[PDB]
RNA sequence: GAAUACUGCCAGCUGGGACUGAGGACUGCGACGUAAGUCAAGGAUGCUGGCAUAAUGGUUAUAUGCCGCCCGUCUUGAAAC
RNA sequence: AAAUAUGUAAGAAGUCCUUGUUACUUAAUUGAACGUGGACAUUUGAAUGAAGAGCUUUUAGUGGGCCAUUUUUGGUAAGCA
């Protein structure tokens, strides 16, 4: 018969990194989490407690409560035609900060910082991002770097 | 397609801060339009060094027209193509006006003796052979001879009608 | 007379024909599974937030 | 005198004045453009004349146009040609070039021929084709009031600042596209030129980016 | 061929008339639509549209829910206007003198107004003297207090009603709504 | 309740753009272009003739 | 020192052919004119001829050109041997 | 250790500055959560689109499938499974 058991299927994603087995460190256990916060799931088979299931393997959800040695994290979830939230209560082992998030956190403080200063000077400081843009007009010198190349090469065995 | 232009093709890698000015790389293409030439250009380069049109740019594109049209050479041709069973290099000979007509009946003669696509086949060096007693093969060197003269027999005219009412012939 | 077993064949489809729809946050969430110390600690300070700004306002 | 003439007086002034506005906006245009094409031409000759190669400034605008009917589409460009607003076949739109807009036209190659419209071509698909989104509502342009009724807040006030909003990608550029209704093409007049269209045009096919040829072909086509 | 985005030809899901054939009904559609054309109040586009609206969806409002909206900071000498019915209520022993403008009027609801010494208006009267619903105040009755509400949404875990017929011991209060008698919901 | 196109019909087009008017009298589409002799670099001229 | 090809542009000019004529007082935007007006500018008008009836047209029978498998049903699939 | 496919974010329910509540927490006037009052301009924090956006009730038929490219299992294979 078939079998589709808790940990069914997790027999790499549930590995240990190569020669990076034993203890967890300690700044794992050092991390301040807070209701808010965003975080990635990525579970630690050494740790049996508190472990996700495999579906939120590589997910990131939100906090939403914090307990003494876990955190509650919401996750939608694709069930059907529609997304049902999902609360998993996770060990902090199984958990690290958001670096979008952190970055994002970032960008806003220097968004305040570009139009504090352009309150003062150079108005219209266009606060929003823009994708790559056509590269602009140039020109190439040929002192020293003259062009000069070869045709297609012909067929040979290396045999 | 076979109205082949020949351009010279110019790029170079995208500057970076570490190598400002890269080296200007530089091919002449076979190619019907500018948008073939460039792409041909970047599948070269492709082929050849660790560089793509991603992260690479074209600084120059530009025709080159033949000297002088109407002189008649024997041109050099070297190409590399794919068989049904392997890659091989050949050497073939063209008497014609001008480097593109000379490569428009080569694509001709390898569609019609080996099978071989425009896909296939890459043009190694078109050189012209500065003089006879250096032309090797001879559908070539027979066209070279002193006072050369030959007949056209059997004249066929085409006719603008359906029917005819003299029973045509083909002297010439 | 055997049948076929399964197949997520028109599924994806099914579910996109009238949309994936996400779950739609609220401002204030629902306090459910969240530490009952935390709660009730969190009922009184509501309470007495409201009654100094009643005291406030008046 | 039942104040008529007095209100139809005052309306044919400012209607006399917004056309001198008009009149010499386009005139700046005209030698704008006449400008840069000449500055481009000076900028690559000196180029040569220095022994330098002058490296063109890339396209910032191009035209796609859906050559590929609407069956048989897998979902991912079916999306992107919604995005794109090419909802059926020999339909044409205008697209600001930036990476953004690059990934999503390397997505739907295989069903648009897409190119660098200039703007002799720019200028007849709006004149002769040009429609605007009024109310969610198709309108053929015919006149600079709905233009400026509906663009004027933008300072966008007849059909040659609408053009010169399309041809040059400025600040507004977004809105005037999307105030443009697709442009709804014929078939080419003489033909697609290939006797097969859906390879690119690399390859002796009609899709992909055929960069200055996109000119002949929408002339064709509409 | 068009790839369409969205479903063609789909009417707008919304009543662009009265259901009814209530004639005195038709003739205050007809006002309203005039008003709600020919003015910019948005008063009479909501009065219009409420207009159209079905009995379940104009829930009656009772005289102690007037006079609690009247009790508002700077309500008192409103308008109130109730496009339905307006029923009386005995839970309130005092009641505020006001104008009301409703389509109908309980025989109770009516007495209190007047003897409370305001007017009971219909619909064209409030037209008339307010023809932009100045210093009007809209009320709308509980919705989802209908007894068919409670049943919406049954299933497990959602806390509605099942739909029955007889109540009372012996009547689904057994396995599937304790523990001890199979599982609970 | 037609559409008349411009391009043609030089009323319509006239309503439209009232620079038309002043493009056709001038020739604008006709322009003689200032002549200028400069010559390309003998680097730029042997690098296209190089094989 | 020119010419021409190729490619591109013109709010350059102009000849021939085909289909269409929706709307029905005016209102608009323009253009040409010092203005008065005029105009190809929010959809055809002007002039002329023949017939005024089976002539056009409708119906029907036939002929010709091309196309057209028997419906209903169950079925993944029916013209189904 | 790819490609393709896949999670999250790209702000007003936001950010910053003072100081209010608590029975939780801290050695603590420390925090946590939720707040009063003040500041942030129109690029309110990438692109494109958005055909109106959300919400609910109720009920039909269906629950034999089959084909093609690509990936792929059993089988010598199959218009096989
Ligand atoms: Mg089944
Ligand atoms: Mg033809
Ligand atoms: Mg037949
Ligand atoms: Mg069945």
């Amino acid at each position: 018969g078939k079998s589709h058991g808790y940990r069914s299927r997790t027999r790499y994603m549930f590995q240990r990194d190569f020669r990076k087995h034993g203890a967890v460190h300690l700044s794992t256990y050092l991390k301040v989490y807070k209701v808010g916060d965003i975080v990635d799931i990525k579970a630690n088979g050494s740790i049996q407690k508190g472990m996700p299931h495999k579906f939120y393997q590589g997910k990131t959800g939100v906090v939403y409560n914090v307990t003494k040695s876990s955190v509650g994290v919401i996750i939608n979830k694709m069930v059907g035609n529609r997304y049902l939230e999902k609360r998993l209560n996770l060990r902090v082992e199984h958990i690290k900060h958001s670096k979008c998030r952190q970055e994002f956190l970032e960008r806003v403080k220097a968004n305040a910082a570009k139009r504090a200063e352009a309150k003062a000077q150079g108005v219209a400081v266009q606060l929003k991002r823009q994708p790559a843009q056509p590269r602009e007009s140039r020109i190439v010198s040929t002192e020293g770097n003259v062009p000069q190349t070869l045709a297609p090469v012909p067929y040979e065995t290396f045999i | 397609m076979a109205h082949f232009k020949e351009y010279q093709v110019i790029g170079r890698r995208l500057p970076t801060e570490s190598v400002p000015e890269p080296k200007l790389f530089r091919m002449r293409i076979f190619a019907s339009n500018e948008v073939i030439a460039k792409s041909r250009y970047w599948y070269f380069l492709q082929k050849l060094h660790k560089v793509k049109k991603a992260s690479g740019e074209i600084v120059s594109i530009n025709q080159i027209n033949e000297a002088h049209p109407t002189k008649v050479k024997n041109f050099g041709v070297w190409v590399r193509y794919d068989s049904r069973s392997g890659t091989h290099n050949m050497y073939k000979e063209i008497r014609d006006v001008s480097r593109v007509a000379a490569v428009e009946t080569l694509y001709q003669d390898m569609a019609a003796r080996h099978r071989a696509r425009f896909r296939s086949i890459h043009i190694l060096k078109v050189a012209e052979i500065e003089k006879t007693a250096d032309v090797k093969r001879q559908y070539v060197k027979q066209f070279l001879t002193k006072d050369l003269k030959f007949p056209l027999p059997h004249r066929v005219q085409k006719s603008t009608k359906t029917f005819s009412y003299k029973r045509p012939s083909t002297f010439y | 007379a055997k049948s076929k077993n399964h197949t997520a064949h028109n599924q994806t489809r099914k579910a996109h024909r009238n949309g994936i729809k996400k779950p739609k946050t609220y401002k204030y969430p629902s306090l459910k599974g969240v530490d009952p110390k935390f709660r009730r600690n969190h009922k009184h300070a509501l309470h007495g937030t409201a009654k100094a700004l009643a005291a406030a306002k008046k | 005198a039942e104040q008529v003439a007095a209100e139809r007086a005052a309306r044919k002034a400012a209607n006399k004045e917004k056309r001198a506005i008009i009149l010499e906006r386009n005139a700046a245009y005209q030698k704008e453009y006449e400008t840069a094409e000449r500055n481009i031409i000076q900028a690559k000759r000196d180029a040569k004349a220095a022994g330098s190669y002058y490296v063109e400034a890339q396209h910032k605008l191009v035209f796609v146009v859906r050559i590929k009917g609407i069956n048989k589409i897998p979902p991912k460009p079916r999306k992107v040609l919604q995005l794109l607003r090419l909802t059926r076949i020999n339909s044409g739109t205008f697209v600001k070039v930036t990476k953004a807009t690059l990934e999503l036209l390397k997505l739907i190659e295989p069903y648009v021929a897409y190119g660098y419209p200039s703007y002799s071509t720019i200028r007849q698909l709006v004149y002769k084709r040009g429609f605007g989104k009024i109310n969610k509502q198709r309108v053929p342009l015919s006149d600079n009031a709905i233009i400026e009724a509906n663009l004027g807040k933008y300072g966008i006030l007849s059909i040659d600042d609408l053009i010169h909003e399309i041809i040059t990608v400025g600040p507004h550029f977004k809105q005037a596209n999307n105030f443009l209704w697709p442009f709804k093409l014929s078939n080419p007049s003489g033909g697609w030129g290939v006797p097969r269209k859906f390879k690119h045009f690399i390859q002796g096919g009609s899709f992909g980016n055929r960069e200055e040829f996109i000119n002949k072909l929408v002339k064709s086509m509409n | 061929g068009i790839d369409h985005t969205s479903k063609q030809h789909k009417r707008s899901g919304h009543r662009t008339a009265p259901k009814s054939d209530n004639v005195y009904l038709k003739l205050l559609v007809k006002l309203y639509t005039f008003l709600a054309r020919r003015t910019d109040a948005p008063f009479n586009k909501v009065v219009l549209k409420a207009l159209f609206l079905s009995k379940i969806n104009r829930p009656p409002v009772s005289v102690s829910r007037i006079a609690r909206a009247l009790k508002q900071e700077g309500a008192a000498n409103k308008t109130v206007v109730v496009v339905g019915t307006v029923t009386d209520d005995a839970r309130i022993f005092e009641f505020p003198k006001t104008t009301v403008a409703a389509l109908r009027f309980t025989a109770g609801a009516r007495a209190k107004i007047v003897k409370a010494g305001g007017e009971c208006i219909t619909l064209d009267q409030l037209a008339v003297r307010a023809p932009k619903g100045q210093n009007t105040l809209i009320l709308r009755g509980p919705r989802n207090s209908r007894e068919a509400v409670r049943h919406f949404g049954m299933g497990p875990h959602k806390g509605k009603a099942p739909r029955i017929l007889s109540t009372g011991r012996k009547f689904e209060r057994a396995r599937g709504r304790r523990r001890s008698k199979g599982f609970k919901v | 309740v037609l559409k008349k196109n411009p391009l043609k019909n030089k009323q319509v087009l006239l309503r439209l753009n009232p620079y038309a008017k002043v493009f056709a009298a001038e020739k604008l589409g006709s322009k003689k272009a200032e002549k200028t002799g400069t010559k390309p670099a003998a680097v730029f001229t042997e690098t296209l003739k190089h094989d």
